[PDB]
C-alpha cells in the first residue's frame, strides 16, 4: 500500500498530463507528424483523430486518467 | 582424517571443553550448566549425562568421552561429571611435552602402576563401616543426596533404601559379591498421602499388571510359572494341519480341547488360583482355567514375567508337563490387590530363596512420586557400595592428596623415565582440590598450599578442603563420607579412558 | 563454538539490562501502557509484566528464562510481575563490578543466600496487620487495579471487585478459583462496569420479549438440540438412497416434538400458575414455532448459550445439567429470586441473577468491542488475584517502594551472619532492591537520590513505612494514600529474584544444542 | 538490540521521534480537510474506478501502517463516525497535532508522563466550557431552514461549491421521519445514486429507490410484501451437452417444458403466499415473465450485490437461492409499491408511512458515479450529524469558529495550575489551532496572520475563515451568521476520542 504525498508530488502529476497532450499535440489537419501504433494482437491501428488512439492507453496515474475521461464525454 | 600432533592436541580440548563447567558441578555447590535451543529456548541441568547427549559433538575422540560416561553411569550412576575430568587432566599434563622426546607407551604403563598405586593408599586411609548398622551408613548418603538439589523429599528416600538393597543382598558366586540390585524396583503410586513410603517382599508388579480381576487376597494359594504352550496344538505338540475345511475344523477341535485339558490338569495340582502364563495363553485357553475354577492373568510382558518369577524367588519353566509345588512356585507366593484410588495394584510378596524386597512409593501426584523416586535411585546406589566393600572413604580432597604425595615418593625412588608420567597423574588428581577451592571462591594458591602442608604433619587422613565452608577441614567431623568402591570405580574409568583416548594416534575415516 | 567464563557471564547482563529498560515503565500507576504488533502484528493492549513477555517472540535465553519464572509468580498475585525484572536487572549490575575488579562468582552466591535469610524474617518483622473488612479490601482492590489500567477507569473497576470477595466469604472459601466468570457487553462507552451477581447469558430469545421479568425462576439448563430442521440425514451423513435418509428424519423430528411437549407439563408441576415462571437455557436452537407457544404459558426459553454457561448455572443456581427433559420436580431444579433482560448495545444479554446456592458472580464489563475491553479483562484479572492474597495473608503492607527501602537499610549496616564472604554479596542484594522506589520518582520527574536519602531517613526517625506518592514522584506515607501491597506480592519478588538470578550467575558455559 | 529476545519497532529514539512523525503524515490528509476546501484526494484500489473522497474513514481504511501508534487512532476515528457525523477529519488532525506538540516536550526535559496527565485535564476543562458555547439551536425538526444549516457543515467540509443545494435537499427528503429522541436508524436512509443528469437535478423520493428496470404490469397494492431472492431462476434444470451444442433433440423438448411447468408452480405460489412484489437478482426468462403477468405481480430484471443488500437491512430479509418453488418469510414492513421514473429510468418505488422504521432516500442524479461518490460523503455524514437524538442539538459555531475561543480559554486556564501539567493544558490550545492553519493554508495565506487576527477580536465565537478573498486579508469571517453551525455533540466526541488517543499511543514503546 503506497503513499505519497508532497508539493514534488503534484508537479509529477501534470508531468503525466503533458505527455498525452504530446500524443494528441496536432491532427486539427493532415499535418503534424505521426508513428503507426501497431498493438501487441498484431493490429496495425491510425485514426483520423488523435483522442481515439489516447482513449485506448491505459495510465497508470488516476490523476492523468481523468483527462482520458473527459475526451470520452 | 587427521594424523599425529592433531590427534595430540585434540583430544586434549576435547576433554576439556566438557570439562571446565561439568567439574564445577560435583559437590552441594553446583554451577547450572545453560544449552540454548535453536528453537529459542532453555533447558538446564546438572546431570552430567543429559549435557553430553544434548550437544553436538563433531569430533571422534569427544564421543569416547560421552561413551565413557555411559559406563560409569551403568555401573553407579553418581561421579558421572567426574571421569572426564579426571582423564582430560591426565593428557593436559603428560601428554604434549613427553611426545615430543616420543614415547606414547610409556606415558600408558605408568598411569596402570599409578593406578594400582592409589588402589593401595585407599585400604589404609579408610576405616571399616558397619554394614547391618543403619546409622553409620546414613550418614553416607546423606552426603551425596545434596549434589542433585533436592534436600526435602531425600530425607525419607534414604531409610527405605537401606532396607531395599540389603534385602535383595544375597548373590554367591563363591567369593560372596554383591552387585543385586536386579531384583529390586521401584512401584509406583500417582495418588494417596505423601509420607505412606515403604518397603514389602518380593516384587511388585504393576507397569502391566493392572486387571480388573486377580483374586482379592491370596494369603496362602501359590504362583505357577510358564512360559508354556497351554495354548491348544492342532496336533500333539506342533500343527501338522490346518482348518481350511469344514472336516478339517470338526476333527482339530477336539484335539484342542484335549491339549489344553491336560495343561490345565498339571497347574491345578499344587493348588494355585493366581496363574501367570508370559504369552502361549489363547481366548479358548483362558476360558478353560475359568472353567478349571484358577483365575488366570494373561497377556503381560516378558519383562513382567522375570519380575513376578524373581518374587517368589521360584525358577521358571516352559515345560508343559507336571508341574510340581517342587518346581514352580516354591515357597510362598502370596497376592494382595489394594486399590489406591481405583486402579488395581499388584503386589507380590513372600520370596524363598533367601528374601528379596520392592519400594512402595506413594506421592500425592505424580510430581510428588518423581522427586523421592530419583533421591531414592541415589540413595540405593549408595547402600550398594557400602555392602560391596565395608569401608567407607572420607570425601572432598583429602584422599586425593594422600595419593598426590605417595606418587611425588614413589617416582623419586624408582628414578625411571616413567618418574614424569607419575608425576603428570599426581597434578591431575589435584583438579578436584582446585573443585572445591572455586566452589567457596577462595583463590587457588593459598588453600592448596595449606593442603599440601597438613600433608606434612597429618598426613591428610580427612583433613581437606571442603567447599561450603571454604577451609581445611576433618571430614569425619561434619560428616561428609562417601563409600570406597565408588571412589575406585570412578578412578579405575578415567585411567582407562586416558589410556585408551592417548592410543589414538592416528584418526583416518 | 562456545562462549565460556567471562564471555558466558556477559550474555545474561546485556540482556537483562536491555529488558530492565521495557518494564520500568509498566511499574506501578506511573508507568506506560504498552501495545504489541510486535507479537504477531494484530493490535493487543496489555500492561503486564508476564503477559507482555509471552505475546512476544523470545529467542533470547535469558529473557526466556526471566519469563518462565515469571509464569508463576503471574497465578499467585498477578502483580510484581513488572518488578521481577528491575529487581534481577540492578542484581546482576552490581555483581559485574566486583567481579570486572576481580572477584569470584561464587562469594557472590553464598552472600546471596545469607541475604535471603535475613531479609524474608524482615517481612515478618514490619507486616502491619489489617482487618478483613470492605475498606481494607478496597484499598488492595484499587492500587492493583491501579496498575493494570489508568487511575479513571480503574476506580470504576475497583467496586465490582470488592463486592465478589465479601459474597465468596459466604461459601466459606479461603481462597478464590470461583466468582472470576468475566462476561463482555456490547457499549459505546468503557466507563461502566455493572457487578451481576448471577449469571450472564451470551444471547437470549430470538423472540424478544416473552416474558422478559421472571419473579420466580426454575432453571432448566438442557442441551439437547429442539432444532434440526428439516435436513436429510441418516448417521449424520448422505446415505445411497433417499428414502434410507427420510426414514430417520421422521423420528428425529418426532423425538424433538416429545421434548417440546415436556416443557408444557413440567410449567404444570413445577409452577401450576403463571404468577411463576418457568425459565430454559438451551446451548442449541429452539424453532420460533416452539417460542411462540412457550411465551402464552408464561416460559422464557432461551437459544444459543454456551457451554461455559451451563457449568456456572450448575454451581450457582443449584441446577442440573440434563440431555432429557421429562418431567421433574423444583427439588432437582435450581431456583434464582430474580431474571432480568437488558438490551444495550446490538446483542441482549439475559441476566439471572440473585441466584440461591451461589458460588458464581459475574463482572459484566461494557466496552466498545475494541482492544481497550480487553485491556479493562487482563486488569481485572489480576486485580482478583490481588484481593485473593488479602484473605490469604493477614497483613497487608503500605506500599510503593516503602517496603523496599527499609529491607535495605536493615542489610547495609550489620553484616548478617557476621563473615566476609557473605558481606560481598549482601551489598549487591541491598541496592538491587532500591531501583522500585526511585524509578517512580524517575517516570514522574524527580530526581532519584533525592528521594532515597529523605524516604530512608524519615524510616529511621519515625518507624513509619513511607512510600512515594506517584505522581509528585516526592515522598509521602504510603499508608494513608492507599498504595498497599499485600504479603504475597513482597514475598514473591524475592522468591523469584533469588533462584533465577543463581543460576544465570553461575553458568561457566554456553554451548549450543539441537 | 542486545537481546536477540523482546520483539519491538517501537521504543527508545523511535517512540519518542518516529512514531509521531507517521501521525503527522496520516494527518496531512486533514490538513487540507475540514470546513472549507478545493482539495480532492484521488485514491485507487482497483474498484475499476476512481474514488474521490474528502473524508477520512475511507482515506484510512485504505492506508495500512505496521506501527501500533498511527494504527490505534484510526479505530478512534471510526468510533466519531457511528456515533456522529463530519468531524471526522478533525479527530485525526486533533491527536495528530497534539503529537507534534508533545515531541518538543519530551526535548526540554519534561517527562511522558504528566504531560500525559495534563491532556485529560485540559479535556475536561474544554468539555465544560463547551456548552457555554451554543450560540443557535432548532426546536422544529419538521422546518427546513433550522435543520438545513446543521447539514450545510458536513457538506463543506467535501467541497465548497456544493452546499447550498444538497443542506436543502436532505431535509426536504426528510431524515426528520423518526422524532429523533431515543430512536433513529441510518440503515432505513441510504444514498442511491442513479446514473445520468445534473447534481442540481438531484431530487426528493420517499422510501427504498432501486435502479433495475421494471418489467411486465405494476402493483399498486397494500398486500404488497417483499420477497427477495439472489437468484430463483438460472433455468430451473440446467443442461448438459453431448453434441456439444445440446443433449439432444428429443431431450431439449422436455428440458424446456420440466421448465415452464416448474416455474409455474413457483411463481403460483408467491403468488398465492401474499407476496406481490418479487425481486429478481436471477435471470427473467420469457416462461418466468409469462407467469407474473397472470398473477399480478411487479417483477424486478436483475439486481447486484449492492442492491440486495439495502432489501435484506430494512426489509428484515434473507436473500435465499432457489429453483425449487420457496414461500414467504422475508416478509417487509412494505405496504404500498408504487412505480416512478427518476433519471428518465424505470425505478421501483417503496414506501409506507409512520414515524418509526419509516424509509426516507436522499437520491441523487450525477454525470459519472466518481462525481457522486464525493457527493455520497457530504451526504451520509449529513444523515449522520443529524443524529444526536434531540430536537434542541444544541448548536454551537461551526466551520473551526469554536476553536480558537477553546484555544484562548485554555492558554489561560494552564497558566493558573503549576507544576509541568501546565505546558501539556498550553499545548492543548495551539493543538485546536491545527484547524485554523489548515483553512488558511487552502485560503493561500500563512498561519500568524489569521490566528493573530482572530485573538484580535477577543472574544466572538462565530469567527472563522472560507476559501475567499475576504478569507486572507483582514482574515475576518463571521460562520455564526451564515448559517454555518455544527452540533455539540460532533465536536465533543470528536474532541473527546482525540484526547484519548493521543494519551494512548503515547505511552507505547513496544
Amino acid at each position: 500500500t503506497d503513499s505519497s504525498q508532497g508539493i514534488p508530488q503534484l508537479v509529477s502529476n501534470i508531468s503525466a498530463c503533458q505527455v498525452i497532450a504530446e500524443a494528441v499535440r496536432t491532427t486539427l489537419g493532415p499535418r503534424g507528424m505521426d508513428k503507426l501504433i501497431v498493438d501487441g494482437r498484431g493490429k496495425a491501428t491510425i485514426s483520423n483523430d488523435g483522442a481515439t488512439i489516447l482513449k485506448l492507453l491505459d495510465v497508470v496515474h488516476p490523476a492523468a486518467k481523468t483527462l482520458v475521461d473527459i475526451a470520452k464525454s | 582424517r587427521e594424523s599425529g600432533r592433531k590427534v595430540q592436541s585434540g583430544n586434549i580440548n576435547a576433554a576439556k571443553t566438557i570439562a571446565d563447567i561439568i567439574r564445577t558441578c560435583l559437590g552441594p555447590k553446583s554451577m547450572m550448566k545453560m544449552l540454548l535451543d535453536p528453537m529459542g529456548g532453555i533447558v538446564m541441568t546438572n546431570d552430567g549425562n543429559a549435557i553430553l547427549r544434548e550437544i553436538q559433538v563433531q569430533h571422534p575422540a569427544a564421543k569416547s568421552m560421552i561413551e565413557i560416561s555411559r559406563t560409569q553411569d551403568e555401573e553407579v550412576g553418581d561421579g558421572t561429571t567426574s571421569v572426564i575430568i579426571l582423564a582430560g587432566e591426565m593428557l593436559s599434563v603428560a601428554e604434549h611435552f613427553l611426545e615430543q622426546q616420543m614415547h606414547p607407551t610409556v606415558v600408558i604403563s605408568a598411569y596402570r602402576k599409578a593406578l594400582d598405586d592409589m588402589i593401595s593408599t585407599l585400604k589404609k586411609i579408610s576405616i571399616p563401616v558397619d554394614i547391618s548398622d543403619s546409622d553409620m551408613m546414613l550418614n553416607i548418603i546423606n552426603s551425596s543426596i545434596t549434589t542433585k538439589a533436592i534436600s526435602r523429599w531425600s530425607s525419607l528416600a534414604c531409610n527405605i533404601a537401606l532396607d531395599a538393597v540389603k534385602m535383595v543382598q544375597f548373590e554367591e558366586n563363591g567369593r560372596k559379591e554383591i552387585d543385586i540390585k536386579k531384583y529390586a524396583r521401584v512401584e509406583k503410586i500417582p495418588g494417596g498421602i505423601i509420607e505412606d513410603s515403604c518397603v514389602l517382599r518380593g516384587v511388585m508388579i504393576n507397569k502391566d499388571v493392572t486387571h480388573p480381576r486377580m483374586r482379592r487376597y491370596i494369603k496362602n494359594p501359590r504362583i505357577v510359572l510358564l512360559d508354556s504352550s497351554l495354548e491348544y496344538k492342532k496336533g500333539e505338540s506342533q500343527t501338522d494341519i490346518e482348518i481350511t475345511r469344514e472336516e478339517d475344523f470338526t476333527r482339530i477341535l477336539q484335539m484342542e480341547e484335549e491339549y489344553i485339558q491336560q495343561l490345565c490338569e498339571d497347574i491345578i495340582q499344587l493348588k494355585p488360583d493366581v496363574v501367570i502364563t508370559e504369552k502361549g495363553i489363547s481366548d479358548l485357553a483362558q476360558h478353560y482355567l475359568m472353567r478349571a475354577n484358577i483365575t488366570a492373568i494373561r497377556r503381560v510382558r516378558k519383562t513382567d514375567n522375570n519380575r513376578i518369577a524373581r518374587a517368589c524367588g521360584a525358577r521358571i519353566v516352559s515345560r508343559p508337563e507336571e508341574l510340581r509345588e517342587d518346581d514352580v512356585g516354591t515357597g510362598a507366593g502370596l497376592l494382595e490387590i489394594k486399590k489406591i484410588g481405583d486402579e488395581y495394584f499388584t503386589f507380590i510378596t513372600d520370596c524363598k530363596d533367601p528374601k528379596a524386597c520392592t519400594i512402595l512409593l506413594r506421592g500425592a501426584s505424580k510430581e510428588i512420586l518423581s522427586e523421592v523416586e530419583r533421591n531414592l535411585q541415589d540413595a540405593m546406589q549408595v547402600c550398594r557400595n557400602v555392602l560391596l566393600d565395608p569401608q567407607l572413604v572420607p570425601g572432598g580432597g583429602a584422599s586425593e592428596m594422600a595419593v598426590a604425595h605417595a606418587l611425588t615418593e614413589k617416582s623419586k625412588a624408582m628414578t625411571g623415565v616413567e618418574q614424569w608420567p607419575y608425576r603428570a597423574v599426581a597434578q591431575a588428581l589435584e583438579v578436584i582440590p582446585r573443585t572445591l577451592i572455586q566452589n567457596c571462591g577462595a583463590s587457588t594458591i593459598r588453600l592448596l598450599t595449606s593442603l599440601r602442608a597438613k600433608h606434612t604433619q597429618e598426613n591428610c587422613e580427612t583433613w581437606g578442603v571442603n567447599g561450603e565452608t571454604g577451609t581445611l577441614v576433618d571430614m569425619k567431623e561434619l560428616g561428609i563420607w562417601e563409600p570406597l568402591a565408588v571412589k575406585l570405580q570412578t578412578y579405575k574409568t578415567a585411567v582407562e579412558t586416558a589410556v585408551l583416548l592417548l592410543r589414538i594416534d592416528d584418526i583416518v575415516s | 563454538e562456545v562462549a565460556r567464563a567471562q564471555a558466558a557471564l556477559a550474555v545474561n547482563i546485556s540482556a537483562a539490562r536491555g529488558l530492565q529498560d521495557v518494564l520500568r515503565t509498566n511499574l506501578g500507576p506511573k508507568g506506560t501502557m504498552k501495545m504489541l504488533v510486535s507479537g504477531a502484528g494484530d493490535i493487543k493492549l496489555t500492561k503486564d509484566g508476564n503477559v507482555l513477555l509471552h505475546e512476544m517472540q523470545i529467542q533470547h535465553p535469558t529473557a526466556s528464562l526471566i519469563a518462565k519464572v515469571a509464569t508463576a509468580q503471574d497465578d499467585i498475585t498477578g502483580d510484581g510481575t513488572t518488578s521481577n525484572v528491575l529487581i534481577i536487572g540492578e542484581l546482576l549490575k552490581q555483581a559485574d563490578l566486583y567481579i570486572s575488579e576481580g572477584l569470584h562468582p561464587r562469594i557472590i552466591t553464598e552472600g546471596f543466600e545469607a541475604a535471603k535469610e535475613k531479609a524474608l524474617q524482615f517481612l515478618e518483622e514490619v507486616k502491619v496487620s489489617r482487618e478483613m473488612d470492605r475498606e481494607t479490601l478496597i484499598d488492595v482492590a484499587r492500587t492493583s487495579l491501579r496498575t493494570k489500567v489508568h487511575a479513571e477507569l480503574a476506580d470504576v473497576l475497583t467496586e465490582a471487585v470488592v463486592d465478589s470477595i465479601l459474597a465468596i466469604k459466604k461459601q466459606d472459601e479461603p481462597i478464590d478459583l470461583f466468582m472470576i466468570e468475566i462476561m463482555e457487553m456490547k457499549h459505546k462507552s468503557e466507563t461502566d462496569t455493572s457487578l451481576i451477581r448471577g449469571l450472564v447469558l451470551d444471547h437470549g430469545a430470538r423472540h424478544p420479549d416473552m416474558k422478559k421479568r421472571v419473579e420466580d425462576a426454575y432453571i432448566l439448563t438442557c442441551n439437547v438440540s429442539l432444532e434440526y430442521e428439516k435436513t436429510e440425514v441418516n448417521s449424520g451423513f448422505f446415505y445411497k438412497s433417499a428414502e434410507e435418509r427420510e426414514k430417520l428424519v421422521k423420528a428425529e423430528r418426532k423425538f424433538i416434538e416429545d421434548r417440546v411437549k415436556k416443557i408444557i407439563e413440567l410449567k404444570r408441576k413445577v409452577c401450576g400458575d403463571s404468577d411463576k415462571g418457568f425459565v430454559v437455557i438451551n446451548q442449541k436452537g429452539i424453532d420460533p414455532f416452539s417460542l411462540d407457544a412457550l411465551s402464552k404459558e408464561g416460559i422464557v426459553a432461551l437459544r444459543r448459550a454456551k457451554r461455559r454457561n451451563m457449568e456456572r448455572l450448575t454451581l450457582a443456581c443449584g441446577g442440573v445439567a440434563l440431555n432429557s427433559f421429562d418431567d421433574l420436580s423444583p427439588d432437582c431444579l435450581g431456583h434464582a429470586g430474580l431474571v432480568y433482560e437488558y438490551t444495550l448495545g446490538e446483542e441482549k444479554f439475559t441476566f439471572i441473577e440473585k441466584c440461591n446456592n451461589p458460588r458464581s458472580v459475574t463482572l459484566l464489563i461494557k466496552g466498545p468491542n475494541k482492544h481497550t475491553l480487553t485491556q479493562i479483562k487482563d486488569a481485572v484479572r489480576d486485580g482478583l488475584r490481588a484481593v485473593k492474597n488479602a484473605i490469604d495473608d493477614g497483613c497487608v503492607v503500605p506500599g510503593a517502594g516503602a517496603v523496599e527501602v527499609a529491607m535495605a537499610e536493615a542489610l547495609i549496616k550489620h553484616k548478617p551472619s557476621v563473615k566476609g564472604r557473605a558481606q560481598l554479596g549482601v551489598q549487591a542484594f541491598a541496592d538491587a532492591l532500591l531501583i522500585i522506589p526511585k524509578v517512580l520518582a524517575q517516570n514522574s520527574g524527580f530526581d532519584l537520590q533525592e528521594t532515597l536519602v529523605k524516604i530512608q531517613a524519615e524510616h529511621s526517625e519515625s518507624g513509619q513505612l513511607v512510600g512515594v506518592d506517584l505522581n509528585t514522584g516526592e515522598p509521602m506515607v504510603a499508608a494513608e494514600v492507599g498504595v498497599w501491597d499485600n504479603y504475597c506480592v513482597k514475598k514473591q519478588l524475592l522468591h523469584s529474584c533469588t533462584v533465577i538470578a543463581t543460576n544465570i550467575l553461575l553458568v561457566d558455559e554456553i554451548m549450543r544444542a539441537g | 538490540m542486545l537481546k536477540e529476545g523482546a520483539k519491538h519497532f517501537s521504543g527508545l529514539e523511535e517512540a519518542v521521534y518516529r512514531n509521531i512523525q507517521a501521525c503527522k503524515e496520516l494527518a496531512q490528509t486533514t490538513r487540507t480537510a475540514y470546513g472549507p476546501n478545493g482539495m480532492n484526494k484521488m485514491v485507487i484500489n482497483h474498484l475499476e474506478k476512481l474514488f474521490v473522497t474528502n473524508d477520512a474513514a475511507t482515506i484510512l481504511r485504505e492506508l495500512e501502517v505496521q506501527h501500533p501508534a498511527a494504527k490505534m487512532i484510526v479505530m478512534a476515528s471510526h468510533m466519531q463516525e457511528q456515533e456522529v457525523g463530519d468531524g471526522t477529519n478533525f479527530v485525526l488532525v486533533f491527536a495528530g497535532a497534539l503529537l507534534e506538540l508533545a515531541e518538543e516536550l519530551l526535548r526540554i526535559g519534561l517527562s511522558v508522563s504528566e504531560v500525559i496527565e495534563g491532556y485529560e485535564i485540559a479535556c475536561r476543562k474544554a468539555h465544560e466550557i463547551l456548552p457555554n458555547l451554543v450560540c443557535c439551536s432548532a426546536k422544529n425538526l419538521r422546518d427546513i431552514d433550522e435543520v438545513s444549516s446543521l447539514l450545510r457543515t458536513s457538506i463543506m467540509s467535501k467541497q465548497y461549491g456544493n452546499e447550498v443545494f444538497l443542506a436543502k435537499l436532505i431535509a426536504q427528503a426528510c431524515v426528520s421521519i423518526f422524532p429523533d429522541s431515543g430512536h433513529f436508524n441510518v440503515d432505513n436512509i441510504r444514498v442511491c445514486k442513479i446514473l445520468g443528469s445534473g447534481i442540481s437535478s438531484s431530487s426528493v423520493l420517499h422510501g427504498m429507490v432501486f435502479k433495475k428496470e421494471t418489467e411486465g404490469d405494476v402493483t399498486s397494492v397494500k398486500d404488497a410484501k417483499i420477497a427477495v431472492y439472489s437468484c430463483p431462476f438460472d433455468g430451473m434444470i440446467t443442461e448438459t451437452k453431448g453434441t456439444v451444442l445440446i443433449k439432444t433433440a428429443e431431450e431439449l423438448m422436455n428440458f424446456s417444458k420440466g421448465e415452464e411447468n416448474l416455474m409455474d408452480a413457483q411463481v403460483k405460489a408467491i403468488a398465492d403466499t401474499g407476496a406481490n412484489v418479487v425481486v429478481t437478482g436471477g435471470k427473467v426468462a420469457d416462461m418466468a415473465l409469462h407467469y407474473a403477468n397472470k398473477y399480478n405481480i411487479m417483477l424486478v430484471r436483475l439486481n447486484s450485490k449492492w442492491d440486495l443488500r439495502r432489501l435484506c437491512k430494512t426489509v428484515g430479509a434473507t436473500a435465499l437461492p432457489r429453483l425449487t418453488p420457496p414461500v414467504l418469510e422475508e416478509m417487509g414492513h412494505c405496504d404500498s409499491v408504487y412505480l416512478s421514473e427518476v433519471g428518465d429510468t424505470q425505478v421501483v418505488v417503496f414506501k409506507h408511512e409512520k414515524e418509526d422504521g419509516a424509509i426516507s432516500t436522499i437520491v441523487l442524479r450525477g454525470s459519472t458515479d466518481n462525481l457522486m461518490d464525493d457527493i455520497e460523503r457530504a451526504v451520509d455524514d449529513g444523515v449522520n450529524t443529524f443524529k444526536v437524538l434531540t430536537r434542541d442539538k444544541r448548536l454551537v459555531p461551526g466551520g473551526g469558529a469554536t476553536e480558537i475561543e477553546l484555544a484562548k480559554q485554555i492558554t489561560s486556564y494552564g497558566e493558573t495550575c503549576p507544576g509541568l501539567e501546565q505546558y501539556a493544558i498550553k499545548k492543548f490550545a495551539e493543538a485546536f489551532e491545527a484547524i485554523p492553519r489548515a483553512l488558511a493554508e487552502n485560503s493561500g495565506v500563512k498561519a500568524n496572520e489569521v490566528i493573530s487576527k482572530l485573538y484580535a477580536v477577543h472574544q466572538e465565537g462565530n469567527k472563522n475563515v472560507g476559501l475567499d478573498i475576504e478569507a486572507e486579508v483582514p482574515a475576518v469571517k463571521d460562520m455564526l451568521e451564515a448559517g454555518i453551525l455544527d452540533t455539540y455533540l460532533g465536536k465533543y466526541w470528536a474532541i473527546k476520542l482525540a484526547t484519548n488517543a493521543a494519551v494512548t499511543v503515547l505511552r507505547v514503546d513496544q
